[PDB]
């Protein structure tokens, strides 16, 4: 059944090529830093060095416990290929108790 | 035997304000005895409380049919007729109610409202 | 105009094939359980039964009132083809009053 | 490093064709209304005028400061081609201090 | 067919504690089949839970009438008799219950309370 | 007269989501008239909403028995058959539903799910 | 003695003629919807349909428990002769315990 | 200028005849128990001893500090001609600072 | 339907003669400062300059939004014929949504 | 492990003879009203009808969920042999998660 | 019926012999310091003057109003035979209204 | 003198035989885990494995600081002979300052 939750955060990040996307996701999951990772193909249009640029990028969504959050974000920022790593966190207010127990067990 | 059991269940339900359940109980009771004036009247207040007027009316003339000696029923029917905009039958209802019970300032007043509202 | 809102939740869910995705969305919308449903093609890489797996999945986003939320989530979990249904809810803090009135009318 | 943030909102909007999507994003970014804009291809199934309809749409995600939020949303609603503009705002709870300084500088 | 549908509705209602609705369902069911011992007994626990004792009693001797082989029914009737202050019939009820089921420390104890309370 | 009163009470109850009370009302109504196709169908959606499937099914073939011309009933029966894992009868139900109403992308789709799921 | 109270609300309403005023009060009190009702002669000056109007009206003050409040207000709004019923509620912070017991008994 | 206030209570009471109304008000004001007193002609319709009754009464409104409130209410209840004295208190949330200073000086 | 409200205040004021009462009410309503104004005949007994005085006065009740409250109260205090203007504000906790929309439109 | 709890109450009650003590405990436990019951021999010295009295009594301690609390207390007060039933409730702040799951299962 | 309470405290104390136990209880009750007193036979094992000791003691439980609490505790500590009096207070969160009225009357 | 306290918890536990009761108490006190321990003879009637059972047990009451609480409860649960250890904690709101200093010194 649905229960209120507060230990879940959603980390949003994008990278140029789907390779390093799946690599970062794989490295995080294999060592248990992030047990839930998703990838999507996206197009990014940014103002770079004063100029607008069009590019196709790949977005990463990471959900993990707040206790493991600091280690994961530190590992990212030191390991993120861009010297200016992406860090956006969103917290869901509730979820099924089944995921509460499972993710607690799997994280 | 059982009919008055479900009847008492009906009033104890009505005290709680869960109108539809009392409606169901009263329908079940009248299935046993379609000839209970008290049950008919109580279903009448139930319909009035929930607000759907036409079946409240029909239950009211039913109740007056098997028992014409309920001034309070007459007054409630008159209030319903007022709610519908039917003013004449409200007038006769209040007149008969005050005939049955004169010392009811409610009935005299409601007759007054009917007169004033029919006037406009 | 924009007004603060608190009765909106965003239900996140994924399924393998776009068929059952559109079926669940269609069933929810036709009976008024969910008046707003979206579908996206996504790739899921998960640790299944101790092994990592790559698959392409389809993500569902559901926004509905908190009053209808319990019925919808119960209908999902009993009807979700996986015995471990996805349940993630996000609340937007504000929206236009136009959607407030419209969604109240349409939900 | 990650720091708690409260001046970020995520504006969610969709349009039929990717043209006007990129146009709205471009207009917002060029005049500094929105320094961060994303586009995704999505399929929308809606109950239109009492009938269900299937269509492919394009979703817009806008992140900006709460101070610039009102101007941007007003510009949208007066400029949104549909007379019933989309307005959904989500706030991230935290981010890297690097984005705090950068987005403050770039917004 | 439908009678056991409303019966199951009755138990699922009783699980929720909304006693009066279960009462209504049981009355409707016995209107279909007045000869269900299980329905009679279940209405008995319903009456006991709501607390109005006399009709609980009557449903109990009804249930024992169409089925005299329910020791738990005997024990519940004895508890009701205790609640009313009727002590003798409680004594016979507990004796018959322990005859039907001896290995019930509840029945032995309740016999003991009846003895002590009749003593004073 | 009274049967359609309890019928309207049933729908106004169903709008409120208190499913069991609507169940009781529908049982009481069919006790009056066991021959209301609309009441049978509405009880069908009630059973489906509460989720107990078998009696929902039985009410569905009952409703199709006294009225076979309800495509929406066919579709709901097909969804129930899907819920049970019964795939073939779901296939015939969807085929007949699309025969009665072709311009229902829901029916075409559900036929597609049945084909795919029977395939595996 | 005076005790703090929180289950009392003061319903404010006005009607044109003292007749229907006393009728509504009488109907409420006789069926126990409102055990305390007051009437006052007042003059109302309103902007009606774009024009200012002077009229003498009669104000109703209703005090009842919060539990009975919803039923009373619903009965009013369906029964209020004007299609736009008056609904204003004020809560006193404290009262004598004597009224607490009495009104609990009489309401 | 307007300032938020919390030491003001509005005591509501009614009596049959305007005589004892003005007497109670006069006694309260002369000894400084209540520096602000008002009287209004009102009609009271009550359910007395199981019967409804119509009568014309006179309503008293008393505003005083919370510190003097207990003494005033005790003096009322022991002195109120009815053995069941009226006790209803309402607190205004704010007022002009001019009244704050004046009433503090006059109470 | 009834909804909780917090932007309504009830301004209480009295003046000697019903003339200037209706004048102040009329001036407030015509320029939209106060869309709801009421007048009542009351008797005031006050301790003036150390002496008790009996007089018949006329009480004003003003309900307006908290945003317009400051302008209205300032206009009163500068315009109130007595150099010590009356300022008492009471907030109703809830009202019908119909008045919420109407008064928002009319204020 | 120990977890904070808030759904536990400790009902304190005494009776003269250990018979009716064990009877009440047995009746409560058999029908699931109270899954945890304790008995102790105690001596009670009370001021009865204006006189002090010495007696030996037996104290009952009942722990149950707050949801079942109302039914149990009502059953007691209607069934308590003394017309003035004992009602004292104490809440423990925390307990082992093992009891949380077990008592939830057993209550 | 059960009502929330906050003016009840449970004083816990032990003494060596049941004599002085009943004496302290009797003295407290006769002068109205404590209207509710209980005694139990208990075994105490303590670390005395650096050594462990086994003894059988008698525990006292005192429930009284918070207003009378200070006087009772002061009387105890000055009168407690041990120079280091026992002082442990526990507050029940709720009780029957019947005890509320009775204990208020009897304390 | 009495002072408000918040670092005291009362651990409630029962065991079958007074032997292991005094053993657990002795082990806790000798190593300073629990400086205050009490034992009482009690009768336990429980629903075991679906059947009701009558037995005489011995109740343990443990008071200790919240800092030492976790170590003591962990030592219990790993050492409690039943695989489902008893864990019930109650906090007294106040005590004499003399015990505050003494128990701080002795714990």
């Amino acid at each position: 059944s649905l229960i209120e939750t507060a230990d879940l955060r959603l980390l949003l990040t994008t990278v140029p090529t789907e390779t390093e996307a799946l690599y970062l996701a794989l490295a995080a999951v294999e060592k248990g830093l992030a047990a839930e990772v998703l990838i999507t193909p996206v197009t990014r249009v940014r103002r770079e060095n004063g100029k607008l640029v069009v590019e196709d990028v790949y977005r990463l969504s990471f959900k993990t416990t707040r206790e493991r959050l600091d280690a994961l974000v530190a590992w990212l920022q030191r390991r993120h290929p861009l010297a200016l790593p992406e860090c956006l966190v969103l917290t869901p207010i509730a979820s099924s108790v089944a995921y509460r127990d499972w993710l607690r067990s799997s994280l | 035997n059982l009919a008055e059991k479900m009847y008492k269940a009906g009033q104890i339900e009505f005290a709680k304000g869960n109108y539809e359940t009392a409606i169901i109980a009263y329908t079940l009771a009248l299935l046993k005895d379609p000839n209970n004036a008290e049950a008919w009247y109580n279903l009448g207040e139930a319909y009035l409380a929930l607000g759907n007027y036409e079946e409240a009316i029909e239950a009211y003339q039913k109740a007056l049919e098997l028992d014409p000696n309920n001034a309070e029923a007459w007054y409630n029917l008159g209030e319903a007729y007022l709610a519908l905009g039917d003013y004449d039958n409200a007038i006769e209802a209040f007149t008969k109610a005050l005939e049955l019970d004169p010392n009811n300032k409610t009935a005299k007043a409601g007759l007054k409202l009917a007169k004033e509202k029919k006037a406009l």
